[PDB]
Formats: structure tokens, sequence, C-alpha cells
């Protein structure tokens, strides 16, 4: 609940495989957010995204709502974020630029997986912080 | 942050109210927004140098 | 009572236990892969892995880190001890084929 | 063919030298 920073529905317009067999480029616009665009690389072979689909995309800090420094999965009964979504990316927010006035983008890199979301008004909900889970679910 | 409308305080400022801080009259919208854009702390600054 | 086919280095161990290296005389990828792929096996284990520093020496790190439940020693153990379980239940399907066919 | 070597003889040679 308070756990999420952003969530939109988005319409896919292109899926390019640029020299690519396993990662696809998906531009996607949101629906009844007409700024808001997105750009982001899927493993396709774990999420398949065709051309003209709706994708369900959020982005949420604290995915499950020691000093071993190791990260650990969560135990398999657990009741946290990611059970409705399909596909599920952990990455950090390394830049925000303007774009225009009142108009921004945001850079995720998920392991190299690029992101790039654009929008307006999102200033008290991202920020350039390690905790970043991208949630997908077609 | 003139972009934004509120002031660029790129020279500093002399008056009788410049004690107090320039961002107050902003909603706390914009603020956050020029800090999530540029955010130069003191720390980087000496750092850099 | 062999003192010098395994050994524990010190260096490359953590403050009580979960993580160690285990140095493996006259061992190679035979036995390292085959006990890296049992150890992996184990759910508190989070890291395993070896490598044979140099081709010119019979020897085999393997490395165990483990979550907090047990240490990289009884990690090491439980993973030897599933691999003779393993060969066991290869030794008797192979037998009892032989003897069948 | 089919029938056991391993259970009747006794391996000597799969000793450590």
């Amino acid at each position: 609940m308070s756990n999420t920073l952003f969530d939109d529905i988005f319409q896919v317009s292109e899926v390019d495989p640029g020299r690519y067999n396993k990662v696809c480029r998906i531009e996607a616009a949101s629906t009844t957010q007409d700024q808001c665009k997105l750009t982001l690389d899927i493993n396709v072979e774990l999420f398949p995204v065709a051309a003209q689909d709706s994708l369900t995309v959020t982005i949420a800090s604290s995915l499950n709502l020691s000093a071993t420094r190791s990260w650990r999965p969560p135990q398999a009964g657990d009741r946290s974020l990611a059970d409705d979504y399909d596909y599920v990316m952990y990455g950090t927010a390394y830049k925000f630029e303007e774009v225009s006035k009142d108009l921004i983008a945001v850079y995720y890199s998920f392991g190299g997986l690029l992101m790039r979301l654009e929008g307006n008004y999102r200033n008290l909900n991202n920020l350039k912080q390690e905790n970043a889970y991208l949630l997908i679910r077609r | 942050r003139k972009s934004r409308g509120m002031l660029g305080l790129l020279e500093p400022p002399a008056k009788e109210l410049q004690g107090i801080d320039p961002d107050e009259t902003v909603p706390d919208n914009v603020k956050t927004s020029v800090s999530q854009l540029y955010r130069i702390s003191e720390k980087s600054v000496r750092k850099f140098l | 009572p062999d003192r010098e086919k395994i050994k524990l280095l010190t260096q490359a161990t953590s403050e009580d236990g979960t993580s160690a290296s285990f140095q493996i005389v006259e061992e190679d990828h035979t036995l390292g892969n085959a006990l890296r792929y049992v150890i992996m096996k184990n759910p508190d284990v989070e890291f395993c892995g070896y490598s044979i520093p140099h081709p010119s020496e019979n020897l085999l790190n393997i490395r165990i880190q483990t979550y907090g439940e047990t240490t990289a020693v009884d990690a090491l153990q439980k993973g030897l001890k599933d691999l003779m379980d393993l060969c066991d239940v290869v030794e008797s399907k192979f037998t009892e084929k032989i003897k069948s066919m | 063919v089919s029938r056991d070597t391993w259970n009747t003889k006794n391996m000597r040679s799969l000793e450590p030298p």
C-alpha cells in the first residue's frame, strides 16, 4: 500500500530486439496519463511482450512490505508483493533529468536492463535510492 | 530553481530579511522536485575540491 | 587420520563460521563440481564454488558461504554425505539393471 | 554379460596407493 512509489497502466507501442535473443526494448505510453512514456528493457523469455498489449507497471520499495551482507530470498510462503505480478526486477534509480518544464525523466538500471520513465508530478514518490522494485503484469 | 518559478540564488542575498530562508513561500512541491533533480551537498563540493 | 587432505583456509574464513574456504589436495573438477552441485542443493548454503588455482598443483579450493543456520564446515559435511548417498542410489539402480537385463 | 563382477570380486586396485 504505502510502499508503492509509482503505478500506471501502459500500452506497449514497440518491441524491438536489437541484436538480442532474450532482451527487448519495449516502448509503452501510459493510459490516462498522456505525458507519461516508458522505455524498458525486458527479458522476453521470462516475460514475453507483444506490440499493443496492456502492461500494469508498478515501481515500489520494500517488495516484502544478521550482518550476512549477502541477499537472501524471502521464504516460499511469504505474504509479499510480486504475488500478483508476473515479472519483477530490482534496480537503482541513478539519474533524474529534466526533459522540459514540468516534465522529467527517471532512469533505472536493473542490472543493466535500462528503464527510462518520463512524467511530470512524482517529486514526493521517486527518489535516487537502491530500493526500487519494478513490477510488471500482463 | 528559477525555471520552477522560485528564486535562483546565484548571487548571495543582501536585505533585512536575508536571514530567513527564501524557500518558505514554496509549497513543498517544487522544493522536493528541485532536490530530486539537482542536490549538491556541501560535503560533495568539499570532496570534489 | 589424514591431516593434509583437507585444510580450512583461516585467512578466507568468517567469524563464527558460515563462510570458509577449504583447500583439498589431489582433487580436481571431478569432485569439485559434484560436491558444489550437492552443496548448492542445501537450502542454508548461499554461496558454493570451487576453483583449481593453478593446473600445476593437485589442489582445489572450495568456497562455502551459508546463512546463520549452519556453518560452512557442516554444509561441507552434509554435501559429502549427500554425494555418498547419491552414489549409493546410482550403484543400486545400475546393479539391479545389470542383474535383470 | 548381465552378470555382476563387482559383487563377487574384491576390488583391490581401488585402494589408494
